[PDB]
C-alpha cells in the first residue's frame, strides 16, 4: 500500500523512486516505458515493481484521524 | 492461484541463490511445473505471461480483454523487438552449479493471488483431549481441539486389510471404551455394582 | 469505493439475494408422458399485483 | 517447534563437529565426509577441485534434503594416498586460486 | 452410522500435504510440531529403560521427549507439573508415553477413501514445517495432489496394532493392487518425463556428472561402470546410469510394433540382468503398467526391494532432470504456417460435406436409414463429419510437432496430456454438445439471437472451429461454456451417485470372507462360492499369460508340439540332447509322446469350448515365461549344445508336478475333484508351456535347469493361493465402486444403478437375435 | 457383426453375420420364431433371462451386464470381484437387489441389517420377533467394540505347552 | 442483411468475477468457472477504510499490485484501485522435483 | 496490443 | 598466477568484468557467495514508542529492515551472539532513532535520511542510511497527515543474506559464459531456424563466431565468464567482489582448519 | 586380451533418424562378401560419411570388467591408442541366421550393433562384454 | 471340535494374518519382559526380536483355526511353514 | 463484494443447465460447484 523498498525478485532498492517517478511522469510528460528507463530500472523484474504499484496510502490518509 | 484455475500450495522455498537464473541475473519468484499445462489446456495462462513480459518491458498495460484482435503473433513480435526470444523462452543457468540448463525456460511475470487457505489454520493434532457429553466421544472441530473422524469408509478399508486389532483399538481404546456389568440372566445392564 | 446496496441489521451487513421464479399470468402447455389419463395440460399461475 | 536456531546455521552447531568422517566400507580406500552448515556453495567447489587431482578416482557430493543444510562428500583415491590428504590439497589449491583472483582483481580495479 | 459404525478418535492429526522427492516410498514426513503432540505409550523393559529414562528427562517440550509416565498401578503422571518432583525413577512394566519418533509406523489416510489403498501404513520421519510430505509415487493410490488436499494420520497405541500396520497395511505390500492385478503405484510425473529424456539414444553423460549421479543411488556398490564410450572423451549413456538403479537379475522384454533385436525406432524394452539393452524407458515400462518393470521387480524380488527401486529411480532422474531442466510455453502450442493452412482446408472441406448433406436433406433427397427419422439421420451424418474433421485436424498438428516440442515430449513420455488436448489447443476445438446433441434451439428456431432462423450450419449449432490458441469468438465461447457447464453438473451427479452405490455394495458384501477350507461364506455360514473366485487364487498374484494351445492353425499346432521318434514326419533331431542318438525309433517312449500329445489335443479341444472366441491371453497365476528366463540366465544356457534331459524326465516331470499344485487338500472324493477342477486351466497352461518339444528345442534346459523351473512353479503357485481369513467381500465391493467413480443404449452409472437396483423396467430393453 | 470362428485349417478367422437388434423385449415368444438360432439369443434385461432360462443363466447374464458397464469405459476389474458380487445376488434363487429390500431383508442379524438403511423399523421387528442375533458379523462386533473374526481375528492364539520344555 | 441491433461489446456477457480472467476466450470453459470462484477468496484490500471497521476476520495484502495484463472491464470494477494479487515472476520448469 | 489511458490527452487537446 | 580479471565498466554501483582462466565451479561458487554470504548491517529490532500513522507497526518495522545501511567498515562489529552484552552494545550494534510528526496541512513524508544515530560509533564507518538519489531523500518510509506521529528506536546488527534477504549487499548479479553455444551446453528450441529466433548476446562479440564447418571440440571446457555485479549500496561494488572472495577463502580455509583437529 | 575379430568395412550409407548425435551405419566388409555391419555411432565424436572405409576390432580386452573403471592415468600402454573410437558393449544375441551365416548383436550402452558373416570368422566372440575399436 | 492331528486338512502354510498376529502378541509379550527363547544379538526392539524367534521357530504358540461349523484344527507355529 | 450484490438464486425442468436465453443476462462462466451449480446465477 506504499512504495515497496527493494524489488522482490531482485533486491534493487526501488523505494526511493516513487516520487521521482511520479514527478517524471507528471511534469515532464514522459511515458512510463521511458520514465522507468530513466530511473535506471532496466530489468523487467524491477520495472514491475514501480510500474505496477498502487499507492493506496493516499486514500488512507484521507480519513481524518 | 493464478487467474486461470490453477491452485497450488508452496512446495518448498529456495533462497535466491539456489534458484535458476538467467543471464541478466533475474531469478523467478515462483516455479511451476510444466505438467500443469497440457491437460488443463489453459492457454490463457501462457499468453498472459507473454503479454505481461512485454508490458513490463515496454511500460504499458496489456490489454487482455476477451474478444479483441490481439493475437499471439502480435505479442510475439513485440517481444522480439525488446530483444528477447519471441515466445518467452530464456536461457537459464542452474543455481547450484552455474551450468547452463539444456532446456530453456518459459519465463515472465504473471498475476498470482494469495488464497485464504493458510496452513496454520489447518494443522491439527490430538491425543486425549476432551469428550462430548451425551456420547462421550472426542469433540469435533480443530478450534476446540476436536478429533478426526474414523468414518464408515475408513472402517471398510481397514476390514479389507484384515487388520482386526487396529480396527478394534481405533474404535474402543482410541475413542470411548466403557466397562459395564450385566446380569447373567436378564442380559441387561442393570447390575447395581458397588464395586467398592 | 463502498457501493452501498446492503442493510445493516444488528451491526451486521446483509444482502438480499435476488430470488427467481416463474412469471405469473402466462399460459404454458405441458405434455404428460406418464400413462396418466391426461396427455396435455395448460396451466396459468394467475396472480394479481 | 519445527526449525532450529540460526547463528549455528553458519557457526557450526556447537558440540558437534563441522566434519564427521567415516570410511566407506563398500569400496577400498575411500571416505565419506559430512560437512555441516554447508551446501552447494562449498560442495560443488571442493568436489570440482578434486577432479583435477590425478590421484582421485571418485569425487562426488550430495545434499540429501534441502531442508537441512549439510552435505556429504565421498572421495576415493588411488592406493597409498589418503583421502584425508587429497582433501587437503584441494582445499589448498582452492585458496591459492582465490588469493590470486583477489589480487588480480584489485589491480584491475585500480586502473579505473 | 455416526457413533458406532464410525466416530472421531484420539491420536490423530490432519494437515496439508506436500510432495517430496527425497523420502522413501514408505516414509511420511511429520511436522515436528505434530510429533510433539501425538504419542506412543511404550513399556519399560530391560532393553530400553535407560533410553526411556533419557526421554523423561527431555520432558514434554524438546522433541524426542515424553509427556506422561504410567505407573504399573494404572496411575499416570504429567511430566510438566512434575519438575517439582524433578527426577523420576522408572521401573520395568511402567509405560512412558513418548513422542512419536522416526520409523514408528503410522496409518495415513486420504478421504473419501474408497478402496483399501487409501489407508496405508508409513514410517514417520520428523521434519520441519507443517505439512505432511509424502513420496510422489504413493500419490496415485491415495488419489491426492498438492493443491491443498489434506490427509489424516492415525497413530497405533499398542505393540500389536503396530505389527498389524507394519506387516499388513504397509505401503510396499500394496504395490500390486488386487483390483486389477497390476501395480497401483508407478513412476509418475516429472520423473516420468525426465526418465524418457534420460534414456533417449543420444543422451550422453560426462564423468563429473556421472559420479554425482551414481553417488545419489544410496545402495550403489561403488563400481564405476565402464563407459559405453571411450577414446575420445569417456562418455556414459543415459541407459547405463539408469541401469545402475535396477537390481541385478531382472529380465524384461516387451516388443512394440516394429521392434526387432536391432530396435530401429528404439521402442520395446530389453533389460537383461538388470541392465538396459535397448528401449526408451517410458510409461509402458516404469509406469503403473501391467507387465512392466515394477510388476516384475515386486514379484521376483519382493516388496521391500521394489520399494527401494522407486526411490532409486527418482533420486537419479530427479537429479539429472534438475541439471537438464525442462519447461513448456506457448511456442509449444503453435503449428507452422503450412500446417495451419491444411488444418484450415481440412476444416473447410467438412463444411462442404456438411453443406451437401444439408442440401440433399432440404431437397428431400435423403434416405433415413431404417431405424431413425430423416432428422436423426441428418444429425448423425453432420456430427460424424464434424467429429472426423477435428480428429483429422488433430493428426495434422501432432504430426508437425518436432521432438523439441515440449508438449509432444510429455505425451510421448505418457506423463501428462494426450492427443485430444493438443488437438484442441493447436488445431480446433470441435463440436460442442449438450446431451449428445448439438446445441438446441433455445430461442425460437435459432440458437442465439445473432443467427437467422432455421440455421443448421456447423457454426450455428455449436461447432467451435478456432483453437484455444486462436481464441473463441463470442458465440463459440458461449456454446463452449454451455457444453462445459454440462460437464460440471455430471461430475457433481456422478460422484453423488457413485458414492451411494459404493456404500450399498460394501454393506452387501461386507461379511463374506474366505474361510479355512476355501469356501466363501458370509456371517451365517452360507456358502457363496465353493472356492474363492472359482480357483482359490489371490487376485494380486494373477498375470495375463497366453494359452499356447488354443490358437493357430493345426498345422502350426502340429509343428509346435508333435514329436515322433519312430517315424520322420515330425522327428526330433538328436543334437538337441545327449541321448537323442540312441532314442531314435524307441517304442516305450514313442508311446508317451502320443499320450502327451494326446493330452494337448484334448486341451486344444477343451479350451475352444471354454473360450469360444479363441481368445488366448488370460490372467492366471504363476508367470511361466519369467520362470523360464531366470532359469536360462541363472544357468547360462549353452545353446548349440546338447542337453542332459531325457524324454522320461520331462514327461514325467510335468505330469508329476501337477499332483503338487494343491489348492485344496482334503482327502475324500468330493475334495479331490474340486482340486481336480481348480487347477484345470492352469494345468492346461503349464502343459502347453512345458511340452517336450518346447523344453528341448526351444528352452534347451539342462537337467539342472528343469527341476529348478519345476520347483519354482510349485513354490510360486502355492504362494498364490488366497489366504483364509481374507475379507474378499469388501475387497470385491470396493473394487467395483472404484471404477464406478472413474466415469445408443444406457451405459455407465445409470446402467449400473439399474442393475444393482434390479429394476423391473430398464430404460432400453433391447434384445439381440442371431 | 464379425464373429471370430475357427477355420477349416483350424485357426480363428473373423467372419461376419447379420444380427437383428431390437427395441422392446419378449423373450419367450421370439425364442421360437423359426429361422433363428434359439440357443445363442441374448437380452440386456437379465430379469427375463432369469424367468425364462432359470437362475443359473440369469446369473451368467447378470455377470455379462455388469462386465459391460465396467468395461465399456475402458476400465478393467479382475474377474473374481465381479463373479463374487453376481453370486451374492443369486444365491437364493432369483435376483436379489442390492438395496434395502434385497439383502437387508435376509435374516443376517439385526445389528447388521439395522446399520444400513432403516434402522429403527428393523430394530422393532427384531424386538417383536425376539430375534436372536448371534454376533458373528463384523458389523455386530464393531458395535460391541470386540475383535471381529476378520483377518487377524479369524483364529485364536493358544499358548503351546510341550514346546515350553526349553 | 437485416440487423436490427448490434451488441455494445460482446465481452459484456460476463459477470463481475469472470471479468477479471485475462483472455478468457483462450481457456477451457470449466477453468473459467474455477477462477471465477477462487477469485472471491483471493486476498487484497477490501475497502479503503478497513482501519476503522471492526469486522471479524479481515485479510489485507501488504503490497497489492495491479495486474500487468488487464481487461477493459476491470476499469469499472475498480480492480486497479483495490487489486488482489501481485505480479510474481514465474518460471515454468521442472527445477527440483518439489 | 496495450491499453492506452493517455488518450485523455488527445481528447483533451482535440476539444 | 591463475585466474585473470578484466574490467569493462565500473559505474558508481556496477562493475562489469570478465573472469578468465578459471573453471565454472569457481565462478559460480563465487557468484553464490556475493548473493548470500557477505556480512552487512541492517536494522533488526524495532521498539515503537508511538505510532499513529496509517501503517501497522510490523509493517513499518519491516520496511526499516530493508533500508540499506552504510556498512563499509563492518568487520569492526561483532555478531550479536558474540558480544556478552545484555543483548546489545556498541561493540555489536548501532542504534538509530526516528521521530516524525505531521505538522504541515499537506502530507509529510518520512525518509530514510531522517534516521539519526544515537550510539557511539567508536569512529567506525557504519550506520548511515545510504542515499543514492539526487534529491538526497532516501527511501520513503511512511507518510503522515497532520497530527500523526511516529517515534521509534531501531537497532542495526550484522548479518548475512543467507539468514534474511535484508542483509544482502548485492542486487542482481549477471553471469554468462560461452555466448556462442560452442560447448553445446544448451540446445536451442526453435520453430524454423534457431539462429534467427534467439537474439545474440551482447557478449557474443568478445569471442569470435564458432567458425561454421569444423568438428565439435569435445575437450574444451568453460572459462571466461562474463559477470556483472550490481551493488545495493551498503558497500561499494569493488568491495562486493573483493569481500566475496575473502568470504569464500575464509570458508575453504575453515575446512582446512577443522581437518587439523584429527 | 586379444583381438577377437577384425576386418575393414566401407560405409554403404548413414542415417540420422530423429537423432542429432548418433547415426546408424551401414557397412559391408571389403574382403568377405557377406560380412555386413550395422552400427549406431556418436557421430558428434566421430563423424562418418557415406563410403568412408573403416577398420573394426573386438578385442575382449585392451591390455597389451567387474572392476571399477578408473580414469586413464598417464602415458599408459592401453590399446586403442591406435584408434579413434572405442565402445565397450555387451553381447545379447547370437542368432544363427542360416547356414554358416551367423549374426551377433552388441549393445554399447544403448547404441546397438549387428554383425554377421560366416560362422568361420565370428566363431570366437561369445556373449562376453567386448570392446570395439574403429579408426580412420 | 478338535480335529485330530492326522486329519488336519487346512493349509500347511502360515497365512499372512497368522504371521501378523503372531508377531504382534509375541512382540507384545516380550515387551512385557516375558522370557526370550533366542539370543537377542544386540536387538532391543520387541518386534524385531519376535521376527528373530519366528525365523528360528522358537515361538511357543499355536494357532487354533476355526472351521465355519465350529470345529477347529490346531497348528503350532513351529510346524507351519512361513512362505 | 461486488459479485455478491449481483447474485441471484433459484429455489429448486432442466434448471442447472445454461440456456441459450441466458446470453448476456447472466454470466456463463460463474456459478458455484456442487449442489448449487447452475442454481445460483450471476448477472
Ligand atoms: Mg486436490
Ligand atoms: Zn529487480
Ligand atoms: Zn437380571
Ligand atoms: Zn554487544
Amino acid at each position: 500500500m506504499i512504495v515497496p523498498v527493494r524489488c522482490f525478485s531482485c533486491g534493487k532498492v526501488v523505494g526511493d523512486k516513487w516520487e521521482s517517478y511520479l514527478n517524471l511522469l507528471q511534469e515532464d510528460e514522459l511515458d512510463e516505458g521511458t520514465a522507468l528507463s530513466r530511473l535506471g530500472l532496466k530489468r523487467y523484474c524491477c520495472r514491475r515493481m514501480i510500474l505496477t504499484h498502487v499507492d493506496l496510502i493516499e486514500k488512507f490518509l484521507r480519513y481524518n484521524p | 492461484a493464478s487467474r486461470h484455475g490453477q491452485k497450488g500450495t508452496i512446495g518448498i522455498t529456495y533462497r535466491r541463490e539456489d534458484m535458476p537464473f538467467t543471464a541478466e541475473g533475474i531469478v523467478p519468484d515462483l516455479i511451476i511445473n510444466p505438467h500443469a499445462i497440457p491437460s488443463r489446456m489453459t492457454v490463457a495462462h501462457l499468453i498472459e505471461c507473454l503479454l505481461s513480459k512485454v508490458a513490463a518491458l515496454s511500460g504499458n498495460e496489456g490489454d487482455a480483454s476477451p474478444f479483441t484482435d490481439i493475437t499471439v503473433e502480435g505479442i510475439s513480435k513485440l517481444l522480439r523487438e525488446h530483444g528477447y526470444q519471441s515466445r518467452g523462452f530464456e536461457v537459464m543457468y542452474n543455481g547450484h552449479t552455474g551450468k547452463k540448463l539444456m532446456a530453456q525456460i518459459f519465463f515472465g511475470p504473471t498475476y498470482y493471488q494469495r488464497l485464504r487457505h493458510m496452513v496454520d489454520d489447518k494443522i491439527h493434532a490430538r491425543a486425549r483431549g476432551p469428550m462430548q457429553v451425551l456420547t462421550r466421544q472426542p469433540v469435533e472441530g480443530r478450534s476446540r481441539d476436536g478429533g478426526l473422524r474414523f468414518g464408515e469408509m475408513e472402517r471398510d478399508c481397514m476390514i479389507a486389510h484384515g487388520a482386526a486389532s487396529f480396527l478394534k483399538e481405533r474404535l474402543m481404546e482410541a475413542s470411548d471404551a466403557f466397562r459395564v456389568h450385566i446380569c447373567g440372566i436378564c442380559g441387561l445392564m442393570t447390575v447395581i455394582a458397588k464395586l467398592n | 469505493f463502498d457501493m452501498g446496496g446492503y442493510f445493516i441489521i444488528n451491526g451486521s451487513e446483509k444482502v438480499l439475494i435476488a430470488q427467481e421464479r416463474s412469471a405469473g399470468n402466462i399460459v404454458q402447455v405441458f405434455k404428460k408422458a406418464a400413462p396418466s389419463p391426461i396427455s396435455h395440460v395448460a396451466e396459468i399461475r394467475s396472480a394479481l399485483e | 517447534m519445527n526449525a532450529p536456531d540460526r547463528f549455528e546455521l553458519f557457526l557450526l552447531g556447537e558440540g558437534e563437529s563441522k566434519l564427521k568422517i567415516d570410511p566407506d566400507t563398500k569400496a577400498p580406500n575411500a571416505v565419506v565426509i559430512t560437512f555441516e552448515k554447508e551446501d552447494h556453495t562449498l560442495g560443488n567447489l571442493i568436489r570440482a577441485e578434486l577432479l583435477n587431482d590425478r590421484k582421485v578416482l571418485f569425487a562426488a557430493y550430495k545434499v540429501e534434503h534441502p531442508f537441512f543444510a549439510r552435505f556429504k562428500l565421498r572421495i576415493q583415491t588411488t592406493e597409498g594416498y589418503d583421502p584425508k590428504d587429497a582433501l587437503k590439497n584441494a582445499c589448498n589449491s582452492i585458496i591459492n586460486k582465490l588469493g590470486a583472483l583477489k589480487t588480480n582483481f584489485e589491480t584491475e580495479w585500480n586502473l579505473q | 452410522r455416526g457413533n458406532l459404525m464410525g466416530k472421531r478418535v484420539d491420536f490423530s492429526a490432519r494437515t496439508v500435504i506436500s510432495g517430496d522427492p527425497n523420502l522413501e516410498l514408505d516414509q511420511v514426513g511429520v511436522p515436528k510440531s505434530i510429533a510433539k503432540t501425538l504419542t506412543y505409550p511404550e513399556v519399560v523393559t530391560p532393553y530400553n529403560i535407560d533410553r526411556l529414562t533419557q526421554l523423561v528427562r527431555n520432558g514434554p517440550n524438546e522433541h524426542p521427549g515424553a509427556k506422561y509416565v504410567i505407573r504399573d498401578s494404572g496411575d499416570r503422571i504429567d511430566l510438566r507439573y512434575s519438575k517439582r518432583a524433578g527426577d523420576i525413577q522408572l521401573q520395568y512394566g511402567w509405560k512412558v508415553e513418548r513422542h512419536i519418533m522416526d520409523n514408528d509406523p503410522v496409518l495415513f489416510n486420504r478421504q473419501p477413501s474408497l478402496h483399501k489403498m487409501s489407508m496405508m501404513a508409513h514410517r514417520v520421519k520428523v521434519i520441519p514445517y507443517s505439512t505432511f510430505r509424502l513420496n510422489l509415487s504413493v500419490t496415485s493410490p491415495y488419489n491426492a495432489d498438492f493443491d491443498g488436499d489434506e490427509m489424516n494420520l492415525h497413530v497405533p497405541q499398542s505393540e500389536e496394532t503396530r505389527a498389524e500396520l507394519s506387516q499388513l497395511c504397509a505401503v510396499p505390500l500394496q504395490i500390486v493392487s488386487p483390483q486389477s492385478n497390476k501395480p497401483c503405484m508407478g513412476i509418475v510425473q516429472d520423473t516420468l518425463c525426465g526418465i524418457r529424456k534420460l534414456t533417449l539414444r543420444d543422451t550422453f553423460i560426462e564423468l563429473d556428472q556421472v559420479l554425482n549421479m551414481l553417488y545419489w543411488v544410496p545402495d550403489w556398490d561403488g563400481v564405476i561402470p565402464t563407459p559405453a564410450i571411450i577414446k575420445p572423451k569417456p562418455l556414459w549413456s543415459g541407459k547405463q546410469i539408469l541401469s545402475v538403479a535396477i537390481p541385478n537379475g531382472i529380465h524384461l522384454q516387451r516388443f512394440d510394433e516394429g521392434t526387432t533385436l536391432l530396435s530401429p525406432k528404439d521402442n520395446g524394452m530389453l533389460i537383461i540382468d538388470g541392465q538396459i539393452i535397448f528401449g526408451v524407458v517410458e510409461k509402458k515400462t516404469v509406469g503403473s503398467s501391467n507387465g512392466g518393470l515394477i510388476h516384475v521387480v515386486t514379484r521376483e524380488k519382493g516388496p521391500q526391494v521394489c520399494a527401494k527401486l522407486f526411490g532409486n529411480i527418482q533420486k537419479v532422474v530427479n537429479f539429472w532432470l534438475l541439471h537438464n531442466g525442462f519447461s513448456t510455453g506457448i511456442g509449444d502450442t503453435i503449428a507452422d504456417g503450412p500446417t495451419m493452412r491444411e488444418i484450415t482446408e481440412t476444416i473447410a472441406e467438412a463444411k462442404k460435406k456438411v453443406l451437401d448433406v444439408t442440401k440433399e436433406a432440404q431437397a428431400n433427397l435423403l434416405t433415413a436409414k431404417h431405424g431413425m427419422t430423416l432428422r436423426e439421420s441428418f444429425e448423425d451424418n453432420v456430427v460424424r463429419f464434424l467429429n472426423e474433421a477435428r480428429d483429422k485436424a488433430g493428426r495434422l498438428a501432432e504430426v508437425n510437432l518436432k521432438d523439441l516440442n515440449n508438449v509432444k515430449q510429455m505425451v510421448m513420455a505418457g506423463s501428462k496430456g494426450s492427443f485430444i488436448n493438443i488437438a484442441q489447443m493447436s488445431a480446433c476445438v470441435g463440436q460442442q454438445s449438450v446431451e449428445g446433441k448439438r446445441i438446441a434451439f433455445g430461442f425460437v428456431d435459432r440458437t442465439l439471437p445473432h443467427f437467422s432462423k432455421d440455421d443448421y450450419s456447423p457454426e450455428s449449432k455449436g461447432f467451435v472451429e478456432n483453437s484455444y490458441l486462436r481464441g473463441l469468438t463470442p458465440q463459440e465461447f458461449f456454446f463452449h461454456a454451455m457444453g462445459g457447464r454440462e460437464g460440471l453438473i455430471d461430475t457433481a451427479v456422478k460422484t453423488a451417485e457413485t458414492g451411494y452405490i459404493q456404500r450399498r455394495l460394501v454393506k452387501a458384501l461386507e461379511d463374506i470372507m474366505v474361510h479355512y477350507d476355501n469356501t466363501t461364506r458370509n456371517s451365517l455360514g452360507n456358502v457363496i462360492q465353493f472356492i474363492y473366485g472359482e480357483d482359490g487364487m489371490d487376485a494380486a498374484h494373477i498375470e495375463k499369460q497366453s494359452l499356447d494351445t488354443i490358437g493357430g492353425s493345426d498345422a502350426a499346432f502340429e509343428k509346435r508340439y508333435r514329436v515322433d521318434l519312430l517315424n520322420t514326419d515330425h522327428t526330433l533331431d538328436p543334437s538337441l540332447l545327449e541321448s537323442g542318438s540312441e532314442i531314435l525309433g524307441d517304442l516305450k517312449l514313442q508311446v508317451l509322446l502320443d499320450e502327451e500329445y494326446k493330452q494337448l489335443v484334448k486341451d486344444r479341444k477343451f479350451l475352444r469350448e471354454v473360450f469360444v472366441d479363441g481368445e488366448a491371453n488370460w490372467p492366471l497365476p504363476v508367470n511361466i515365461r519369467r520362470i523360464i528366463q531366470n532359469a536360462q540366465q541363472t544357468f547360462h544356457i549353452d545353446h548349440t549344445k546338447p542337453s542332459d534331459l531325457t524324454i522320461k524326465d520331462i514327461v514325467l516331470g510335468v505330469k508329476d508336478l501337477q499332483e503338487n499344485l494343491l489348492v485344496l487338500r482334503g482327502k475324500n472324493e468330493i475334495i479331490q475333484n474340486a482340486q481336480r477342477d481348480a487347477v484345470t486351466l492352469f494345468c492346461c497352461l503349464l502343459r502347453s508351456r512345458l511340452a517336450t518339444r518346447r523344453v528341448l528345442q526351444e528352452y534347451r534346459l539342462t537337467k539342472q535347469a528343469f527341476d529348478w523351473v519345476l520347483s519354482n512353479i510349485e513354490a510360486q503357485f502355492l504362494r498364490s493361493v488366497v489366504h483364509p481369513g481374507e475379507m474378499v467381500g469388501v475387497l470385491a465391493a470396493q473394487s467395483i465402486g472404484e471404477p464406478a467413480t472413474q466415469m445408443k443404449v444406457t451405459s455407465g452409472v445409470p446402467r449400473l444403478k439399474e442393475i444393482l437396483n434390479v429394476a423391473k423396467n430398464m430404460k432400453t430393453p433391447s434384445l439381440t437375435v442371431y | 457383426y464379425d464373429r471370430k470362428v475357427p477355420s477349416p485349417t483350424g485357426e480363428y478367422v473373423k467372419e461376419p453375420e447379420w444380427v437383428l437388434e431390437t427395441d422392446g423385449v419378449n423373450l419367450s415368444e421370439v425364442m421360437t420364431v423359426p429361422g433363428i438360432d434359439p440357443t445363442r439369443i441374448y437380452t440386456n434385461s437379465f430379469i427375463d433371462i432369469m424367468e425364462v432360462l432359470g437362475i443359473e443363466a440369469g446369473r451368467a447374464a447378470l455377470y455379462k451386464e455388469v462386465y459391460n458397464v465396467i468395461a465399456s469405459d475402458g476400465s478393467y476389474v479382475n474377474y473374481r470381484h465381479m463373479a463374487l458380487l453376481v453370486d451374492v445376488m443369486t444365491t437364493q434363487g432369483g435376483l436379489t437387489s442390492v438395496t434395502r429390500h434385497g439383502f437387508n431383508r435376509s435374516n443376517t442379524g439385526a445389528l447388521m441389517r439395522c446399520s444400513f438403511e432403516e434402522t429403527v423399523e428393523i430394530l422393532f421387528e427384531a424386538g417383536a420377533s425376539a430375534e436372536l442375533d448371534d454376533c458373528r458379523g463384523v458389523s455386530e462386533n464393531v458395535i460391541l467394540g470386540q475383535m471381529a473374526p476378520i483377518g487377524t481375528g479369524a483364529f485364536d492364539v493358544m499358548i503351546d505347552e510341550e514346546s515350553l520344555v526349553k | 442483411t437485416t440487423f436490427t441491433h448490434c451488441e455494445i461489446h460482446p465481452s459484456m456477457i460476463l459477470g463481475v468475477a469472470a471479468s477479471i480472467i485475462p483472455f478468457p476466450d483462450h481457456n477451457q470453459s470449466p477453468r473459467n468457472t474455477y477462477q471465477s470462484a477462487m477469485g472471491k477468496q483471493a486476498m487484497g484490500v477490501f475497502l479503503t477504510n478497513y482501519n476503522v471497521r471492526m469486522d471479524t476476520m479481515a485479510n489485507i495484502l501488504y503490497y497489492p499490485q495491479k495486474p500487468l495484463g488487464t481487461t477493459r472491464a476491470m476499469e469499472y470494477l475498480k480492480f486497479r484501485e483495490l487489486p488482489a494479487g501481485q505480479n510474481a515472476i514465474v518460471a515454468i520448469a521442472c527445477y527440483s522435483g518439489y | 496490443f496495450i491499453k492506452r489511458d493517455r488518450m485523455r490527452r488527445n481528447f483533451l487537446r482535440m476539444r | 598466477e591463475g585466474p585473470q580479471v578484466k574490467i569493462r565498466e565500473a559505474s558508481k554501483d556496477n562493475v562489469d568484468f570478465i573472469l578468465s582462466n578459471v573453471d565454472l565451479a569457481m565462478a559460480n561458487s563465487l557468484r553464490r557467495v556475493m548473493i548470500a554470504e557477505i556480512p552487512t548491517l541492517a536494522i533488526d529490532s524495532v521498539e515503537v514508542e508511538t505510532n499513529t500513522t496509517v501503517l501497522a507497526d510490523e509493517f513499518i518495522a519491516h520496511r526499516l529492515g530493508l533500508i540499506p545501511l552504510q556498512s563499509m567498515d563492518i568487520e569492526q562489529l561483532e555478531y550479536s551472539r558474540d558480544c556478552f552484552c545484555e543483548d546489545h552494545c556498541d561493540k555489536c550494534s548501532v542504534v538509530l532513532t526516528l521521530q516524525a510528526f505531521g505538522e504541515s496541512e499537506s502530507t509529510t513524508n518520512v525518509y530514510s535520511k531522517d534516521l539519526v544515530i544515537v550510539s557511539n560509533l567508536m569512529g567506525r564507518n557504519i550506520g548511515h542510511p545510504i542515499i543514492q538519489d539526487k534529491e538526497g531523500n532516501g527511501v520513503l518510509i511512511c507518510k503522515l497527515r497532520k497530527g500523526q506521529e511516529l517515534k521509534l528506536t531501531c537497532v542495526a546488527k550484522k548479518g548475512i543474506a543467507k539468514e534474511h534477504a535484508k542483509w544482502g549487499p548485492a542486487a542482481a548479479i549477471e553471469f554468462e559464459y560461452d555466448p556462442w553455444n560452442k560447448l553445446k551446453h544448451t540446445d536451442y528450441w526453435y520453430e524454423q531456424d534457431s539462429a534467427k529466433e534467439w537474439p545474440q548476446s551482447k557478449n557474443c562479440e568478445y569471442e569470435d563466431p564458432p567458425n561454421e564447418g569444423d568438428p565439435f571440440d569435445y575437450k574444451a571446457q568453460a572459462d571466461t565468464f562474463y559477470m556483472n555485479v550490481e551493488s545495493v549500496g551498503s558497500i561499494p561494488v569493488d568491495q562486493v567482489v573483493v569481500r566475496g572472495i575473502d568470504t569464500l577463502q575464509k570458508k575453504v580455509a575453515s575446512i582446512l582448519l577443522a581437518l587439523t583437529q584429527m | 586380451s586379444n583381438t577377437l575379430f577384425d576386418d575393414i568395412f566401407q560405409v554403404s550409407e548413414v542415417d540420422p533418424g530423429r537423432y542429432n548425435k548418433v547415426c546408424r551405419i551401414e557397412a559391408a566388409s571389403t574382403t568377405q562378401d557377406q560380412c555386413k555391419l550395422t552400427l549406431d555411432i556418436n557421430v558428434e565424436l566421430f563423424p562418418v560419411a557415406a563410403q568412408d572405409s573403416l577398420t573394426v576390432t573386438i578385442a575382449s580386452s585392451l591390455n597389451l570388467a567387474t572392476r571399477s573403471w578408473r580414469p586413464p592415468q598417464a602415458g599408459d600402454r592401453s590399446l586403442a591408442d591406435d584408434y579413434d573410437y572405442v565402445m565397450y558393449g555387451t553381447a545379447y544375441k547370437f542368432e544363427e541366421v542360416s547356414k554358416d551365416l551367423i549374426a551377433v548383436y552388441y549393445s554399447f550402452g544403448g547404441l546397438l550393433m549387428r554383425l554377421e558373416g560366416n560362422y568361420r570368422n565370428l566363431n570366437n566372440l561369445k556373449q562376453e562384454n567386448a570392446y570395439l575399436l574403429i579408426r580412420r | 471340535k478338535a480335529i485330530p492331528k492326522d486329519q488336519r486338512a487346512t493349509t500347511p502354510y502360515m497365512t499372512k494374518y497368522e504371521r501378523a498376529r503372531i508377531l504382534g502378541t509375541r512382540a507384545l509379550q516380550i515387551s512385557m519382559n516375558a522370557p526370550v527363547f533366542v539370543d537377542l544379538e544386540g536387538e532391543t526392539d520387541p518386534l524385531r526380536i519376535a521376527m528373530k524367534e519366528l525365523a528360528e521357530k522358537k515361538i511357543p504358540l499355536v494357532i487354533r483355526r476355526y472351521l465355519p461349523d465350529g470345529s477347529f484344527e490346531d497348528w503350532s507355529v513351529e510346524e507351519l511353514i512361513v512362505d | 463484494t461486488l459479485s455478491h450484490l449481483r447474485r441471484t438464486n433459484t429455489p429448486i425442468a432442466k434448471p442447472r443447465q445454461l440456456h441459450n436465453t441466458h446470453w448476456g443476462l447472466v454470466c456463463p462462466a460463474e456459478t458455484p460447484e456442487g449442489q448449487a451449480c447452475g442454481l445460483v446465477k450471476n448477472l
